[PDB]
Order: C-alpha cells, then sequence, then structure tokens
C-alpha cells in the first residue's frame, strides 16, 4: 500500500527499504547487536517479521525505525522463513488473463499493466515447444 | 555476527558497548572481523574499513598484474588465457622464431608442424611425411 | 507561419509539448496533454518519462533531480526534522526531548555535559537570540525551536519557516493526509486509524496469523506471539526453507531443500501433497501470485526464477 | 528514416548485435527521440553564435539598454545550449554503452 520494498542483509546487517523505483533509501535496523544475520522477512500493519540465523528467532520490528528488535518464538535451530498470512496481506484485482486464457495458447503469464500496449500479460509456453510469430500459438521446438 | 557455534553461543553478549579482541580488526559500528579477511580482496566491512588503502603483498609463488589489482598463481602467466583484468599475464610472453620451433621442439620437414622434442625417434611416425622417424634415428631394444 | 509562441516566435511543430520551456513566455506546452510512463520508464515534474536505468545512475537527466532523490542512506545531508538537533561528534540527528534531559541519547555522550570538552547542556542563548517561538538545552546553549509544522530558518537560526512535516521517517503507516493542516495519516480501504498514525486492519477480516519455519517444521502463531501451532512437520529428516500462502484458497505452499520437493497443505491441515518433485534439488524461496493463481519459485542447484500453476 | 552521422552507424551496430526483434523495434523508437535531440541542440548551436556575434553587434553600438537585454537573452540561451549539450552526450553514452555490451560477448 506504501509502494515500497523492504530487504535483509546477512552480511552489512541491515534492513532497508527503497521505493518501488530505488529512490528514497531508508534504513530501519543495523549493526551486528541488532541483526547479526536476517535470513526471511514479512511485514504487516506497522511491524517488520525477519527471522536471524544467529540469535535463531523470529523478530518483531517497527517498519519505519528499531532501537532493538523484540524476540518472537526464540527456537534451537536456524529459522529459515516467516510469512503473515492475511487477507489485507492480498489485496484485489482484476487478471487480464481471466478472459478466456488471454487467448494463449498454453501459458498465461502476469506482466506490468502498461505492457503488451496495456493488456498487461504475455502468452508464454511450456518446455516442449515455443512461442510463434503471432505470440499465440505454440509450437514444437525444433 | 556470524554463528560459527551452530548453537549461537560464539555470538552471545557481543552488544556494541565493548571492544574487539587484540587479535580481530574492528568494523565501525558493524562487527569484529579475522584479521585473515583485512585485505582478502573484497569488503566486509559496512564501509569497507577492512579493504581501505591497503597494498599487495603477492609473493614469488604468484605473479602481479601490471594494473597492481590482484595477483594470480605463477601457473596461470603465460598460458593463452587473459586472467589479469588488463591482459598483463599474457603481455610479453615468449613465441616462436617466425616459421621456426623453440629450442626445445622438434620440426616437421613435411609442413613445419612444431611436435614435443620426445617425438623425434620414439618409433611411431608422429610427422605428416615421417620425418620425426627419418633413417638417422638409433633404434631401442 | 509554424506554431505561433505565446510572444509572436516561429516554433517548430515538434518543439511545443517536449517537456522542456522553449517558448519566452513558459507557454509552449500548456494546452496540450503528454501520454503516461510505461513500466520500464519513470516520472518528472515535466510530467517527462526516463530509462528505468538512469535513476539513481547519479546523473540529473530531468531538472527536479527526482530520480536521485536519496540513493544512499545514513549520510551527510541531515538537515534534521523539526525538534531535531545534530550532536557534533558524528551524523546523528536527536529529538529536543532527549537532547540534555539528562541522559545521554547520541551513544557518546554528546548531548549532555562534556567538562573534558568544555561543553555543558546550556540555556543562556535564548537571551540574546530571541528565539521566535520557543527555546531548549544544548551542549552549545540555548537553541531556538519551532511547532511541529515549521523548522528553524538557517539563514539566522532565529527565525523559523513552514515546513512538510509528511518528510519525517515515521510519519504514518501508509501517507501523510489531511494537508494544508500540518500533519496526520489517512488509511487504506480495509483500514481504520486506531490513536491517529495506526492504520489497524478492519474487524470484517479474520485474525491476522503468522507462519514460519522454526528450522524444521512449519509454525503458525498470532501476532500478540499467545499460541503456537505446527502446521506441518517435515518428513524423512526433511527442512522448511521458504513459506508462502494464498489466502482466498486458504492454501499454504513450503518447499523443502533436504528433501528435494515442494508441498502445499490447507491452513487448518490436511490435504497435504507434493506439487514439484524433479529439478528441484534446491528451492530457496517461494512467492504465489493471487491475481493470477501461479507460483513463482527460485531454483539454486540450476540457477533460475520458474513459475507452475498451484 | 535517419539522417545524423552518430545514429546511422549506431542502427548499423544494432542490426549486428544481441538486440530482440521487439528489442530492436523499441531501439529505433529511441533513436528518433535521441536524434530530435540532436537536431535540437544543432538548432540552438547556430542561435549561440547568431546571437553571440548580435550581442557583439550591440555591445559596439553602446546603447547600455539594448546591451543588457541582448545580454539577459545570451546568457539564458547559453544555459539553452549548454543543458542540452548534456542531455544529447548522456543519451549518445547510453545507446553507445548498449550496442558495445550487446556486441561484446
Ligand atoms: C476479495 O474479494 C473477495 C470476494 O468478494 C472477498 O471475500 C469476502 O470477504 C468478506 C470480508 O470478510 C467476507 O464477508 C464475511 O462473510 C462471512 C461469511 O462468508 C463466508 O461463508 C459464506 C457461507 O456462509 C460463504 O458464502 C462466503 O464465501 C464465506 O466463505 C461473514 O460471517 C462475515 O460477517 C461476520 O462478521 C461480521 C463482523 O466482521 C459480523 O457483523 C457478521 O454478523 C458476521 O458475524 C462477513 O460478512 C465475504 O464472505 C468474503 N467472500 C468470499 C467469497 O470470500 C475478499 O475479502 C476480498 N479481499 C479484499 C481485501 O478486497
Ligand atoms: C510428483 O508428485 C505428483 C503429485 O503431484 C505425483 O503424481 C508424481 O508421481 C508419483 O510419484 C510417486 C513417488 O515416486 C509414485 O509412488 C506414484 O505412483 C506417482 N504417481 C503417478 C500416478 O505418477 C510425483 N513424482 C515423483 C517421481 O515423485
Ligand atoms: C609485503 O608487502 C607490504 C606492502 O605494504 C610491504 O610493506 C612489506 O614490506 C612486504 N613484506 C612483508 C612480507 O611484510
Ligand atoms: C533565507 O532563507 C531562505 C530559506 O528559508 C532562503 O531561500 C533565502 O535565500 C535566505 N536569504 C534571505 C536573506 O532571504
Ligand atoms: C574490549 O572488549 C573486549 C571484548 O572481547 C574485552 O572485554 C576487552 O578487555 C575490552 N577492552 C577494553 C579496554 O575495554
Ligand atoms: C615471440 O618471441 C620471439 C622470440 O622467440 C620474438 O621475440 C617475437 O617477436 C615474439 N612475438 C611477438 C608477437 O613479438
Ligand atoms: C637393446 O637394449 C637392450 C637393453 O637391455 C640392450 O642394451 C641391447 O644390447 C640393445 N641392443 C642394441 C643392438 O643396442
Ligand atoms: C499512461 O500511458 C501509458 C503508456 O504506456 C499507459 O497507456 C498507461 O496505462 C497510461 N496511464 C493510465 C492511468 O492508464
Ligand atoms: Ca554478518
Ligand atoms: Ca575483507
Ligand atoms: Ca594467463
Ligand atoms: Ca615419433
Ligand atoms: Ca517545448
Ligand atoms: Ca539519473
Ligand atoms: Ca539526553
Amino acid at each position: 500500500v506504501s509502494k515500497r520494498v523492504y530487504w535483509v542483509d546477512s552480511r552489512y546487517d541491515y534492513i532497508e527499504t527503497v521505493t518501488y523505483d530505488g529512490i528514497q533509501r531508508k534504513t530501519v535496523a543495523r549493526g551486528g547487536s541488532l541483526v547479526p544475520h536476517p535470513f526471511g522477512i514479512s511485514l504487516f500493519e506497522e511491524h517488520v517479521f525477519f527471522t536471524d540465523w544467529t540469535k535463531m528467532a523470529v523478530m518483531k520490528a517497527s517498519k519505519f525505525t528499531e532501537t532493538n528488535p523484540q524476540v518472537y518464538h526464540q527456537s534451537s535451530l536456524r529459522p529459515h522463513g516467516v510469512t503473515v498470512y492475511h487477507a489485507l496481506r492480498q489485496p484485489n484485482a482484476t487478471n487480464p488473463c481471466g478472459s478466456n486464457n488471454g487467448g494463449c495458447a498454453q501459458v498465461c503469464v502476469l506482466s506490468h499493466r502498461t505492457d503488451n500496449g496495456g493488456l498487461g500479460y504475455r502468452c508464454k509456453c511450456e518446455f516442449g515447444f515455443e512461442l510463434d510469430d503471432d505470440e499465440h500459438r505454440c509450437v514444437a521446438v525444433k | 555476527t556470524d554463528n560459527d557455534c551452530s548453537d549461537g553461543s560464539d555470538e552471545k553478549n557481543c552488544q556494541a558497548s565493548g571492544t574487539c579482541q587484540p587479535t580481530q580488526f574492528r568494523c565501525p559500528d558493524h562487527r569484529c572481523i579475522s584479521p585473515l579477511y583485512v585485505c582478502d580482496g573484497d569488503k566486509d566491512c559496512a564501509d569497507g574499513s577492512d579493504e581501505a588503502g591497503c597494498v599487495l603483498n603477492c609473493t614469488s609463488a604468484q605473479f602481479k598484474c601490471a594494473d597492481g589489482s590482484s595477483c594470480i598463481n605463477s601457473r596461470y602467466r603465460c598460458d593463452g588465457v587473459y586472467d589479469c583484468r588488463d591482459n598483463s599475464d599474457e603481455a610479453g610472453c615468449p613465441t616462436r622464431p617466425p616459421g621456426m620451433c623453440h629450442l626445445d621442439e622438434f620440426q616437421c620437414q613435411g609442413d613445419g608442424t612444431c611436435i614435443p622434442n620426445t617425438w623425434e625417434c620414439d618409433g611411431h611416425p608422429d610427422c605428416i611425411h615421417g620425418s620425426d622417424e627419418h633413417t638417422g634415428c638409433v633404434p631401442k631394444t | 507561419k509554424e506554431f505561433e509562441c505565446g510572444s509572436g516566435e516561429c516554433i517548430l511543430r515538434a518543439y511545443v509539448c517536449d517537456h522542456d520551456n522553449d517558448c519566452e513566455d513558459n507557454s509552449d506546452e500548456r494546452n496540450c496533454n503528454y501520454d503516461t510512463c510505461g513500466g520500464h520508464q519513470f516520472t518528472c515534474s515535466n510530467g517527462q518519462c526516463i530509462n528505468q536505468n538512469w535513476v539513481c545512475d547519479g546523473d540529473d537527466d530531468c531538472q527536479d533531480s527526482g530520480d536521485e532523490d536519496g540513493c544512499e542512506s545514513n549520510q551527510s545531508h541531515h538537515r534534521c526534522y523539526p525538534r531535531e538537533w545534530a550532536c557534533p561528534g558524528s551524523g546523528r540527528c536527536i529529538s529536543i526531548d532527549k537532547v540534555c534531559d539528562g541522559v545521554p541519547d547520541c551513544p557518546e555522550g554528546d548531548d549532555e555535559n562534556n567538562v573534558t570538552s568544555g561543553r555543558t547542556c546550556g540555556m543562556g542563548v535564548c537571551s540574546v537570540l530571541n528565539c521566535e517561538y520557543q527555546c531548549h538545552q544544548t551542549p552549545f546553549g540555548g537553541e531556538c525551536f519551532c511547532p511541529p509544522g515549521h523548522i528553524i530558518n538557517s539563514n539566522d537560526s532565529r527565525t523559523c519557516i513552514d515546513f512538510d512535516d509528511c518528510q519525517i521517517w515515521g510519519i504514518c503507516d501508509q501517507k501523510c493526509e489531511n494537508r494544508q493542516g500540518r500533519h496526520q495519516c489517512l488509511c487504506e480501504e480495509g483500514y481504520i486509524l486506531e490513536r491517529g498514525q495506526h492504520c489497524k486492519s478492519s474487524d470484517s477480516f479474520s485474525a491476522a496469523s503468522v507462519i514460519f519455519s522454526n528450522g524444521r517444521d512449519l509454525l503458525v502463531g498470532d501476532l500478540h506471539g499467545r499460541n503456537f501451532r505446527i502446521l506441518a512437520e517435515s518428513k524423512n529428516r526433511g527442512m522448511v526453507m521458504g513459506v508462502d500462502f494464498h489466502y482466498q484458497k486458504h492454501r499454504v505452499f513450503w518447499t523443502d531443500p533436504m528433501q528435494e520437493k515442494v508441498f502445499s497443505t490447507d491452513i487448518n491441515g490436511l490435504n497435504t501433497q507434493e506439487i514439484l518433485n524433479v529439478s528441484v534439488d534446491t528451492p530457496e524461496n517461494l512467492a504465489v501470485d493471487w491475481i493470477n493463481n501461479k507460483l513463482y519459485l527460485v531454483e539454486t542447484k540450476v540457477n533460475r526464477i520458474d513459475v507452475v500453476n498451484l | 528514416e535517419f539522417e545524423e552521422p552518430r545514429v546511422i552507424d549506431l542502427w548499423d551496430l544494432a542490426q549486428s548485435a544481441n538486440f530482440t526483434e521487439k528489442e530492436l523495434e523499441s531501439f529505433r523508437e529511441e533513436l528518433k527521440h535521441f536524434e530530435a535531440k540532436i537536431e535540437k541542440h544543432n538548432h540552438y548551436q547556430k542561435q549561440l553564435e547568431i546571437s553571440h556575434q548580435k550581442l557583439k553587434h550591440v555591445e559596439s553600438i553602446g546603447d547600455p539598454e539594448h546591451i543588457s537585454r541582448n545580454k539577459e537573452k545570451y546568457v539564458l540561451l547559453e544555459e539553452k545550449t549548454k543543458e542540452l549539450g548534456y542531455k544529447v552526450k548522456k543519451h549518445l553514452q547510453d545507446l553507445s554503452s548498449r550496442v558495445s555490451r550487446a556486441r561484446h560477448n
């Protein structure tokens, strides 16, 4: 909803944010004493939830600035994945491929909404076949 | 900051309040590190303090590229591959004198092909017209 | 003849509406419109579109410097926000409510008394500086300040100028809104403003839960961390590496690089089934495309990003 | 559909590059904008020395009003030429580098 992307670093030990175009870089947590080895990350409302291989726990942090991330289910192994399960975490929109598979012979894959002259999808082909000149029909690769 | 213990013991109680051990380098407000990672070639520090302005000590078993960026093993000097970024490892290497072969090698009389010296007088005609098994070849028993 | 400019010039046909001030009176682009940018391009205040690759390349490509607005962080150009002050020892700014409150807030103690450097939290400067709105104590002395909505003018440090507090990092859970009024937030459809600032989710949705891998098994827990349920235990010495979920079909997808397989289960359990079992030797991560019902996955034995059906 | 010596080589080098038909089709529509920038820059390049002689002629006349008025137009005209100078050079470097990388392997 803010059009931002959050990523974590296991080597420089930070959590940082940029806009969908890479502008306006900001740091939400950094230092070996706070985020020694983050692996996974997810967010909901104002919180970022990340897993760290060094503290071996899922952590909670403010999405803006965290002085000391709080613990969440400390574990005896490397926590490998985290994601928040909620309806607002998957907003609601119309798929261009809903209209009779977008006319694609085999596979219909989304794209940027402006792409393909505003259709917002391109036809893709399975392994055994290739896309023809009309970029709609799939023929066997030779 | 790395879980080398596989139990997180080595990174416990490592708050920002403290110092590095005598045998460690310090990254500015990031981590302590092994001195082995100082001038290893790549920046471990957040601000690259570990790789800041230090110079290479390439050994006799290695060759230093002309640009002084990095050193490579002596085996890769004059091999036909540009291991150095500036192609300095293949610059100034030996060649055969024109139309001829190294002081080492043997030359085919048929077509001027250079062959290894051992392939003169080893029983097998390794040359197009048998130049390397001439009548002057003393045989073996 | 040609396009007669606002002040009588023979401007070329192609010059009008090319995102540029060509007319002498700045009227060569007013009467038209420009097409919007494709997803492979980025915006400027000129109405222009520029290549995605030019953004944060370091080049002032579009007059605003807008494609270079803060490509870097924790940096020298602080120009700190209202009710903030900078301790000279480092590139750090601290709020006035912390500065000289009696406890070191800059980690170096650079916001409290330092007799060794001959610095004390003084207040005498306000007597001659004559602050416009208020004064506060700093190691330098009495520092002038002005209310939220405004920042201290840099010419004199005695006046204060109108401000866009929508810029403060931590302003809002979505956007500043209700502007011309100084600042507060607004939240999108499905959110309500608890307390102000907080975009709390609507009661109309099911309780938010966090699903995660504790290292070997898939676990589920609420946001407050009061309950923890094991959703699916790994078989044959497996390992749950990357998890993701589809809400409408209420399914959870996770990868197992030790078993070299991808699994899918119902949120309440049951209906557990393998999704991929060939060329999936190391499925490092996972992400579902809920709008088109697709499963983007990352494979690291042969480095690629694949797409499959659910 | 090209005239500029710089653009003509780039199109020739583009046809021997790694460009996909879609990439090559979009590449032509970028060269058309690139040429328009060059011709706009070339047009103002003539105007800079034209107004430079106009400013020199007026400075010889000695009228303070005409000298001030022509100078006000001149320094803004110089900015127009100088800013387009980089607009064209930056676009030239990106186009040349992209076709260089597409041909380098
Ligand atoms: C994307 O679009 C889909 C489809 O429109 C949305 O799905 C709807 O979401 C709303 C909001 O939660 C749901 O509304 C709720 O429905 C409940 C019952 O519906 C379920 O069960 C019936 C059968 O009994 C099914 O037909 C239906 O599909 C559902 O499975 C009600 O119990 C809820 O009301 C209860 O709570 C409120 C307070 O919150 C009380 O006031 C009520 O008295 C009651 O106790 C509520 O009405 C709706 O059912 C969903 N439909 C479907 C098809 O899923 C997505 O939410 C939407 N996503 C977004 C964010 O846009
Ligand atoms: C992969 O998973 C699909 C289910 O989505 C499964 O049908 C594939 O084949 C099954 O593999 C089982 C284990 O090898 C085998 O016992 C079973 O008979 C077989 N089912 C059919 C009808 O093909 C799975 N493939 C593999 C090799 O695991
Ligand atoms: C190694 O190279 C360094 C470069 O700084 C030089 O100062 C030093 O004398 C050399 N000898 C050794 C082995 O230290
Ligand atoms: C005073 O500060 C303003 C910004 O608030 C600045 O634009 C201006 O140039 C400065 N100088 C004067 C004397 O106005
Ligand atoms: C610095 O911290 C280290 C942590 O290993 C040791 O405690 C060391 O004794 C400290 N040195 C000083 C001078 O405080
Ligand atoms: C290669 O070495 C020979 C000596 O054997 C000559 O120096 C020759 O000039 C060298 N080759 C080149 C390209 O200069
Ligand atoms: C052949 O080699 C053998 C090795 O034992 C003997 O030296 C023998 O005398 C050789 N023959 C000739 C003719 O020299
Ligand atoms: C703006 O123009 C672009 C050109 O790629 C697209 O057509 C886009 O969809 C347009 N904007 C809107 C809001 O539709
Ligand atoms: Ca680390
Ligand atoms: Ca290093
Ligand atoms: Ca070599
Ligand atoms: Ca021989
Ligand atoms: Ca114009
Ligand atoms: Ca740029
Ligand atoms: Ca304080």
